[PDB]
Order: C-alpha cells, then structure tokens, then sequence
C-alpha cells in the first residue's frame, strides 16, 4: 500500500570536495589530474631518443675519443643526458652558442656522419698528425676523431683554402675549432706566423678569428685552450676555410633535416622501447587527463602541469546507506 | 542539500537499488521490491557524461618542449623563462582547483534536484488519492498492484479509476 | 530543466505571445488570448544584460604588439616567446568555452526557475478556487472575466470574493 | 474558464551549448566573440602605418635605389611589409642587431631625413662615385641612395676625420656600412692601404673596424661583403667618423622620436584611410568583444585570440513550439 | 530570487534578531520573540567560511621577482617581457571580476534556498493543524505555548496531539 | 498564535555586485582585494635590502669616490636604488654585462670586499698613482678606490704578470678595466708601447683586450675611455692578468655567496626595520589575499596584481530593513 521515491547508495568510499563542504563521500567519481608515470624514458611520436652514453652532446659532436657511436642514429625525437654524461670538451676552452646548437639539434628526421675534408688527400701543404695528452684513449696521447690539428710543415705553414660544396640536398652542421697558444712562443712553434689568423664564410656565415695569446691557469694540464665554432650549411651553399694557422680543421661533418620544438631531457631513468605523447624526467605518463602533478617540464603533448594533490570529480550523487 | 531533497526530506539512499540513481521502492500484498526510473537516470547521466567531456576534452593540447638551456651570463632570461612557467603554474592550479570545487557543488546539487522532481512528478498525478507521509513516502487509500505500481513508474497512471 | 518548469510539468511554450519571455493564457466567457507578465519579464531581462554586460565589459586590454622577430641564433627565445603566446591561447580558449558552457546552463536555470516562481504565486493566490491540471493550467471553478483574469495577473486576485 | 501559466516561443533556430546538453536550441542568443574583419590595415591610434612598398625596413633606411618612389610621412603607428618587399642589403653582409632596429622603429611621432655629411663639401680627397652591379637599378650600376661609398682618390686614401653634433633637438639615426674584399689586391686596388681601420665613436658609442680579407662563395656575383652598423645619437650628442679605407660613410641619416609598445605586420591586404583599435594582418576588427578567431597576432588594444569556432551565449530560453 | 522566499513570499528581514541568519518569530499567549535556527545557521557559516577560504587559500604562491632590468639593445625581450606581464593581468584581473560576479550570485541564492528549506521543513511536520497565512507565517488551528514552539523549531513537533 | 520563517537584517551599508544585480547591499561581506600600502620599504626574509645612497651599483663595486663602501651589509634579500643615485662609473666608457652582474647580486649571503692586489706590494715595477679629474673627490682629482690605475714607470712598462688563487671558499667577483686613448701619442705617452695588451684568464673565463684608439667626443672632458669587465671567479680557482699597458688593475674584490631569484627596486620610499612577505616601490602590502592593485612589479610572495578597483564577496544575505 506503498510507494516511495528515494535514490542510489553504495559501498564506495570515494570522496570530493566542494566549495561549500570538504570529504564529501560520493557513489561514484572520476579523476582530473594524472598522479602517474611509468619511471622510464620512453619514444615520443614513435621515435626512440637520443643516447650519448658516457658524453654530452658537445662531446659527441666534435667526436670525444671516450665517445662510442658506431653509427649516431638515424633520427630521434629528443636527447637524453645523464648524470654519466661528463665529457665534453676535453681541450680545454669554450663552446660558441652552444645552447644553440642544442636546442636547434633537439630533434631531427634525417641524420648521418660523413667525410667533409678527408685526412689524406686535403692538407698536403700541412702536418696532420697533432695530437694531445689532454684528449686520451687507450692511455695513449690523441684527438678529436670529427677534427684535425693542423701545424706547420718543415717550418713552414702556407696559406691555406678550403671549400665545401653541399650537394647532400640537407643542411650540413659544419664543426671547427681554433687554438690560442699561452705563449708567444708556441705559436712560432707550431703554426710558425704570429700574424696568423682564421677565416670562414658561406652565404650565410662570415666571420674572422685571430689567435689570443695569455697566460693562463693549467686545465687539464694545458695553459692553452680551444674554442669551437659550428655553422649550419644550406643546402646549395658553400663554406669555405681560409688560414694561416691556429685553424682545427674539420674533419668529419653532419647532414641533416631539423625538426622543430623539440628539447633535452636530463633523466637517469632508463630508456625502453615503450610509446608515449608526454615525457617528463621522471618518467613517461598519459595524456588523457587535462592535468598532472609530475613534473612543469615535459616534452610532448601534455597535461598541464599543477601542483594540485587531488582533482577528483563528482559523478555520482552524495552517498548515504 | 540547495533542493532539500537529499539529506534533505529524504534522510538516505538505497542500498537495495543497484540499477539506477533515482528510482521506487514499492510495497503491497503481492510483494515488495526496488524500481530505478530509467528516464531521470539516463538523463541525468547523459548530463553529467557531458560535464565530464567538456571538461577533459575543450583541452587543447599542442606539442610543446617546455624546457630551456641558459649559460651563466644568461640569468635574466633564464628567471624570465621561470616567471613563465610559474606563472602559468599559479593560473592553472588555481583555476582547476575552483572549477572541481564550484561544479562539484552543482553535480550534487543537480542531483538534489532531479530526486525532487521525480517526487514532485509523483505527487501530481496521485494528488489526493494517497496521503503524504514524507521520507518520499505516499501512502495508497486504494490498493495498488504491480500493474499499478508501473502505472505510476511510467507516468501514465489513471486518476478516474481509484478514488474511494 | 534544474526547477522542472521549462520542459517540466509545463510541456511547451508559446508562439502566440509575442510581448514576453513568460506569461499567462487565459480562457473564459468573452474570449480567450495572451497577455505576458510584466514585471517577471522585465526583471529577467535586467539580469541577462548585466550579466551578457558583465562577460563583455569586464575585459580590459593594454595596448600591445604581439609579434616579435628572432634571427638562426635566438632560436631559445623565439621558442620562449612562442610557448608564452600558446600559453595565453591555452588558457583563455579553455576558459571561454567553458565559462560559455556553465552560464549557458546557469541562464536556462534562471528561465527556468522565473516560470515556477510565476506558476505557484498563482497558485498561491487562487487556492482552491480552480482546479490544478498540471501544464500549467488552472481550470476555474467559478466565472472569470477579463476584470478577473486581469486580477490574477495583477497579483490583486481576490479569493474571499469567490465562495462559488 | 481557464488562465494558464506559460513562457515564450518562436522559430528561431539559433542553438547554443551547455555544460549538461549539446546543442540546445534556444529564443535568443548573443555572440560573445568576433568572427569577422574589414580585410584592410587601418589607421592606429589616428595615424596611418609606414608602407615600404618594393623594400624591407633595411633597404628603405639604407636607400636601396629601389625605394626612392616610396612617400613616407613624419610619423607611423606601425609598419607594414608585404609579400612583395624584397629589396633589402642589396649589397650582401650582415645587417647588426637588424631585428632591434626594426622593433625600435616600429613607431615615431616625428620622422625627417636630413643630410649629415653632405656629398659636395664633405670628401675633397676621396671618391664617392663608386657604384656596383649588386644594386643595380633599371639595368645600370647603382648604389645606396642614403650612403656613400668612399674610395681612394688618385692613388691615395688619407685618413678622413668627420664629426656631427646633434642639434636636432630628437634621437637621430646613424647608418654606415664596412666593406670587406675578398682579396688583398682588390684592398689596395680601391683603398691602397693594406693595414687600413674605420672606428666610430660617440658619447654612448665606442668600436672599430678592420677589413677581413678572405675568400667567399659569391652572393649577388660578390665574393665581397658588406656589414651595416647604427646607433641612435642622443640630443646633444657627437658622433666622430675616422677612417683610412674600407667605410661606406653616411650620407643622409634620420632624426626621430620614438614611440613604445608597436611592431611589424606582414600583409598584402591594402591599406585605407579607415580607423580602428585592432590590427590583423587579415585585416582589422571590433574589439567591444572579449574574444576574436581572427588571427593570434595583432597589434592594438585586442579582444584574446581564441581557437574556438563558436562562443554562443543563451539570453532566452529553450524554444519548444 | 532564485527559489523565491527571500525578497519573495517573504517580503522582508527581521531586524530584531541578531543570532543568526534564519530564525522564527513566535507569537502566543504567553509572549512574542525573536529565535534562530541553529542548525541551518550554522550549516550556512560552514558553507560560506569554506567558499571564502577555498577561494583565498587555493591560491598558492611562491617568491619573485617580477621586475627585470634590459638594456637598449635588448628593446625585444624587454617588451617580451612586458608581454608576459601585461598577459597575466589581463588574465588574473578577468578571472578575478568574474569570479566574484558569479559566487555572489551563487552565495545570495544558497541563503534563498536556505530560507525556503527551512519553510517546507517547518510546513512538512506542522501540516493541516496549521493555516498557511503567507509571508511565511502559520496559523495554528489548536493552542501552542513556548513548550509547543520549541518542539517545531527542533523538529520534534507532534502533529497527531493537535487537531484539536 | 502565529510562528515565522524568516531571515536577518542590519544597518550594514556594504555594497557587493552579481552577475544578475549591481551593488545589492548584503549584511555581511569581506574583501579579496588589498587596496593599500604602508609607503615603507621592508625587510624580505628577515632581511634588509642593499641600499646604495648616492651612488648605484656600478659606483659601489668601482669604487667611485662619492659612494660609502666597507658599510655594505654582510647580506641582503634585494637591492634599493633611488632618485638620487645618479653616480655610476665617474671615467667614461661601457660596462660590460652591466644588467646581468646587477641580477646576480640582488641577493647575497656572507659579503665581504677584500684587497686582491694590495697597492704597495703588488706592483713593483709600475707607477700606481695615476688620477683623474673626471673621479673627483672634495675637489680634488682623484680615482676609483677599488681599482688602481697602472702607468709606466721612468720610460719603461715591462709585462707584467700577476695571479690570486681564490682560497676563500666561495665566488670571488673580479672587477677590472681598460684604457683606451683618445690617440695614440698619449697611448705611448703613458704606457709607453704602441703595441700594448690586457690579457685577462682562468678556468672558466678566456678573453683579450686591445687598446683601440679613436678620436671621440669629450665626455666628463675626456675623449679617453675606460671599459670595466669582470668575473665570478670559483673556489680554488685562479685568475691571471697579464699586460703591457692600458690595463686598470683589481684593487680591491667582493667575496660572496649569490642567492637567487631576487631583484632590485628603484624607489624614494624610506627602508625601515618592519618585516613583509612582499614588497613592491610604493610600500609594503599584506600578502594574506589573493588579488592586490597597487603595482604590478613586486618582489616576494605576493597577491597577484589586478586592475580591479573593487572586489568584494558576499558572505550575508540580501539586507532588507
Ligand atoms: C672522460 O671522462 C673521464 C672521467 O669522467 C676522464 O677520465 C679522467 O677523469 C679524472 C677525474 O676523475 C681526471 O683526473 C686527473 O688525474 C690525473 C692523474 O691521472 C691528475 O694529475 C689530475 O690532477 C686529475 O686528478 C683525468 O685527467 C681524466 N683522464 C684523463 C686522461 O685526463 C677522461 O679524461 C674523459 N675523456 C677525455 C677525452 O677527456
Ligand atoms: C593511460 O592509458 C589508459 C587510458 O587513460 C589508462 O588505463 C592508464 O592508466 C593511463 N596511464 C597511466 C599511467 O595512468
Ligand atoms: C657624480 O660625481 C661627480 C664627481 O665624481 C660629481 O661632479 C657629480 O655631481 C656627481 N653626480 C651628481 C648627480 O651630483
Ligand atoms: C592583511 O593585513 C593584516 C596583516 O598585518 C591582517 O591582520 C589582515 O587580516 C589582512 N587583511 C585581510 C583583509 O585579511
């Protein structure tokens, strides 16, 4: 002889807030902000990243004798640095817009290594045998395997030029570098002109160098040091290289198609073979939800970041068995 | 509750009824059982579904590489890229936290509401043919048989045939 | 509808009147035709313009340039100033839709909520002098002119005038 | 007799959406973002913006032969480049922080170009004819309009010295240009000396230039560069050329004022004698709405730019007839 | 108002009581007063304590700076910068104003709704041994002393000890 | 007898505004919105700000002779600049990174100015006493008091060479200059070699300078110029200068640890000894709410700045007496 109108309740302990009330339980909820990740370093857009190993990635430009690559790979969509990555430079002096050359090698689709200006046939004017105890494998004194030290021959070092044409329908990342002696006397000694100077130019690019020559604190056994200079070669245009000493010739060179908005991850977790659209250093997550708390810094397509702890959504209505 | 249903003149939910949000509970000479209306589930289900939509989805996500390398005589940029970040870290969580908050507040709300007009529906086409007890509760002054019980559940219960 | 009026018990609306947002049909011995009332119509309108005014109004802008130009080594900072400008598509595209989404909702309510109010004032004032069919519609259980059906939608109706 | 409470209806098919329900045909409507433009590029702040026509902002400065029809007014509220302004450094170099220049220019209040050093009275004992096939205009040998390319004069260069004080009473505008040959004989063949210098200096300013003599890939059929430099003089303000070769001295420079807060748009859309708050490069716009889908870059006081399609706010209620 | 008590049926605000947002005024023949309702006052302060500390404490902030120094030939970052700054303002200014607009509107109709509850809630148990008068006023149709008004301000009240 | 339902009522005047309804009076209400300022300058972390007097921050690391040193404060939480300060370097010339050595030292921990190069024994071989009139002090010319002006001794300036090791445990910032005639019979006049170097390294920093001489405008009467340079010298690190002339030697350093994420204020207000959690130029403000007017530019943890002139939220009910 009755009928009563009432509504749903459970055994869900989920609970939401609200602007009027806090803990309110709730037969059933969704949740807005992605709390997880998988702690790995997975690929973004299908594509695997970078891996330097023991190197950065000035290290594995210039061809850092510690750095392994048989092959640097094809592509990747980003780069990863860890906390083993420690060699860079290892003659001591500076990397010119180096944070550059980074950000704009971040991620590319088309990447190989190749002989801009081979070792035997380019400088027959000039010795090519330099080499250094602060560049070492094997306990053995060497040099950076994608340049060449050019000195002076038979007490004579010879103006030289040297042009590359780019036919590799790509840009070509052409990598140098130039030595300032700490004495007056060394510069005699190697490239045997004082007056000696440095010059590179493209249609794009020109610029000049002369060697600074100071005294200067011993890094890694060496008063003298090396900056390094890099230029991106259109497809078409020509580079070409004039000196009359202090000039670390290119020896190996890098063509290329540049991707865009890309960046660097510093992360020590391991890399897999897994997918995702959001990378953070802490590890990859999903993208479904509109908000995360892992991390501000990702690469990818991502949820924004909050520090919010909780964001749970009322579904249900308020639960009372 | 803002429509005084939930917690409200009705002091608690249904355990018994799994199959719906809002629903009967009938009780007469041949028995006694639960009923969920499908019509006030479904559309408020339909209507919270869309809630939870447009929320996640009017997100529009690009790819974008947040992170950014500064040397040491670049500090200025590097805070000013920081400011960046952090400021759209202040302007995220802080709107994200109030619109959970404020629309969570209505979804209960919206709940409150529909138990209300389902009842009030209920009430309008038994008008004086049952009495009003409260706790959602009408008391027959007929009897009513499961034929009739879905006479009121589908709405299309007959007035001019029970009234003594 | 959140207060059951607008697509509740009250089925449909009217294009036969033409002078109002709500309002009254009524029927008696010299005719039948549409009369809107006023002062619910008039305060609803009030409150959508200040609140259309409001969303508008409230948006104050400085002047500014947009774009900026960055040469093959500034890459950093135009990708800085790129996420920057993203950043603030991001967020206002976001916050527009939904803000669109929930007053939307909010503004249905009000109508919603006006038709109610409107329908149980009457019911207030008639009592049971008329009969309560449900869409919206008092029956009289008594005769009504134009001199009476005005003083119903007046709010002047007088109920211990008509003891038949 | 029967009175009835009701609510309004009609044919409108306006449809909005909400949170809970999509598409929700409603009585009345307003549309709070702005759909629509006038496809032209008005009037900023009352005044009309600068149209360099055939050149860029550095071929109008630097008067490429091509920008001598142009008709520029005393003042701009900002600058329009078109998809047909190609003419730039005719002569190819670097343009120096090239990109500051044009966002400092942007917008000024009081423009005239006036002769610093005039070509008659300033060089008796060096050449100002020198032309170049670079900057070539209808098919003859030409040169900048608003520069002057000094050579040696009968077989000699001696040193220049020339100064201006700014008496204008506004910031004027410096331009001046280095040329770098690309081989020694062509140094001593246009200026005769091998060891010449051009330094410029100034209460604010202070730098000095040598020619970098080196070979280069031709651009413009020059192997030869051409590198411009400016500085903005302060009121009062002196500015001193000294030179022994290589300067492109100025001729005609700028005095100005500058205004804040405006930049460059690129369009091909035609500019007219209309007004408006909101500048798009698609054209200008209305900007009494919040919102606008018109174009993310603009310049003025601007409704934000939306990707939404539609923002459609209810005013009536649900029309059911 | 939104559900139609305050500034509706009920015309006005009791000046004469100062404990509390809702409360009775009692009439008999032992005396008159003033009394408020505990539990629904209350209830309210929690609500609105927990609106107006959400919307001040879910704003989190961390030391800055926002001042940055450029020189001449940095016109470009500088107004990139400027940028930055003028977009939150634009931003945090608009979000701020609505923000405000829309919880009012919001809290002024959680005290509507409040004020309604309490009426139903007081008309539910009293039922027909009570007039409705209007204004929010009820009519006893037996007697009522103080013990009697305590008994419908707790809830207590017995409506089968009163036909008479 | 009669029982009510109604609601509370006051003689409160405030006013808030809805979406609906402009100024409804309300019985209660509070305030999102901080409107004022205590117009004082306070301490941020427990700490007071750097104030520099008459001079600014290129004064008092230079030492200019009008400016208050050994007074500066073993730490400060930010940098106050005034109206007032308007002695910068007294001898004409640029301040290399000016803007980014300012940032940096916003806020520091343990500061102390130590003598690097101590005048009476560093120097055997040059004359130290070297003045200027454009250093003025009490009427009398004078010099920078951190720095010392190296000039040849009896028609010889042999190369000198000099280095500190930095044992102090934390940055040691380096400040430096370098003299540039106006001509070069003065250049031999004073340092005695035509051909003259400043040669400036460590481990982190590698750089050469040349004295580049030009005619120039008199500034402060002088047509010479001095550029400062300098560097954050890391612990255990060492620096070496090396030169045959034109170098302006380190006199005095600043020994420091550099906090971060501070700036500098410019503003009369008068420095006090009350604690904020924010401060902005035209004083103080309580950073308990959210929104705040009073200026845009602030340093600490801070409301967010609004254009809003009201804000105020409902907490009562419509007021109706
Ligand atoms: C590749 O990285 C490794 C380590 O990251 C470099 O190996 C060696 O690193 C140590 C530092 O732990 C250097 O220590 C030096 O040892 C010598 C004695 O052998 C001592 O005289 C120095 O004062 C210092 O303590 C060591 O120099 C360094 N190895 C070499 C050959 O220098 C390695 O150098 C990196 N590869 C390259 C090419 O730089
Ligand atoms: C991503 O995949 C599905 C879809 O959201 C979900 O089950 C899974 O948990 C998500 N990933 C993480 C880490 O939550
Ligand atoms: C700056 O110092 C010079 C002398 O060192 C003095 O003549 C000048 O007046 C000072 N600046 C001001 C604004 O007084
Ligand atoms: C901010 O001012 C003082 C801080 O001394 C504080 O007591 C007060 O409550 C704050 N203002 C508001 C409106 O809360």
């Amino acid at each position: 002889d009755t009928i009563c109108i009432g509504y749903h309740a459970n055994n869900s302990t989920d609970t939401v807030d609200t602007v009027l009330e806090k803990n309110v339980t709730v037969t059933h909820s969704v949740n807005l902000l992605e709390d997880s990740h998988n702690g790995k370093l997975c690929k973004l857009k299908g594509i695997a990243p970078l891996q330097l190993g023991k190197c950065n990635i000035a290290g594995w430009l210039l061809g850092n004798p510690e750095c392994d690559l048989l092959l640097t790979a094809s592509s990747w969509s980003y780069i990863v640095e860890t906390s083993n990555s420690e060699n860079g430079t290892c003659y001591p002096g500076d990397f010119i817009d180096y944070e550059e050359l980074r950000e704009q090698l971040s991620s590319v689709s088309s990447f190989e290594k190749f002989e801009i200006f081979p070792k035997t046939s380019s400088w027959p004017n000039h010795e090519t045998t330099g080499v250094t105890a602060a560049c070492s494998y094997a306990g053995a004194s060497s040099f950076y395997r994608n340049l060449l030290w050019l000195t002076k021959k038979g007490s004579s070092y010879p103006k030289l030029s040297k042009s590359y044409v780019n036919n590799k329908g790509k840009e070509v990342l052409v990598l140098w570098g130039v030595h300032h002696p700490p004495t007056g006397t060394e510069q005699q000694s190697l490239y045997q002109n004082a007056d000696a100077y440095v010059s590179v130019g493209s249609s794009k690019y020109n610029r000049r160098f002369t060697p600074e020559i100071a005294a200067r604190p011993k890094v890694r056994g060496l008063a003298s040091r090396m900056n390094y200079y890099w230029t991106l070669l259109e497809p078409g245009d020509t580079i070409t290289f004039e000196a009359t000493g202090n000039l670390i010739a290119p020896w190996y060179a890098f063509a290329l198609n540049r991707g865009s908005g890309s960046g660097i991850i510093t992360s020590d977790a391991p890399v897999h073979d897994c997918n995702t659209k959001c990378q953070t250093p802490h590890g990859a997550i999903n993208s479904s939800l509109p908000f995360q708390n892992i991390h501000p810094v990702t690469i990818g397509e991502c949820p924004k970041y909050v520090r919010s702890t909780k964001l749970r959504m009322a579904t249900g209505l308020r639960n009372i068995p | 509750g803002l429509f005084g249903a939930i917690a409200g003149f009705i002091e608690g939910g249904w355990t018994g009824m799994i199959d719906g949000w809002y629903g009967y509970h009938h009780q007469n000479e041949q028995g006694s059982g639960y009923a969920a209306d499908q019509k006030s589930t479904q559309n408020a289900i339909d209507g919270i579904t869309n809630k939870v939509n447009s929320v996640i989805e009017k997100m529009n996500t690009q790819f974008t590489a947040v992170g950014k390398e500064f040397n040491n005589l670049e500090r200025r940029i590097e805070n000013l890229n920081k400011k960046v970040d952090d400021g759209f870290l202040d302007i995220w969580t802080y709107n994200a936290e109030l619109l959970v908050l404020l629309e969570n507040e209505r979804t209960l709300d919206f709940h409150d509401s529909n138990v209300r007009n389902l009842y009030e529906k209920v009430k309008s086409q038994l008008k004086n043919n049952a009495k009003e007890i409260g706790n959602g509760c009408f008391e027959f002054y007929h009897k009513c048989d499961d034929a009739c019980m879905e006479s009121v559940r589908n709405g299309t219960y007959d007035y001019p045939k029970y009234s003594e």
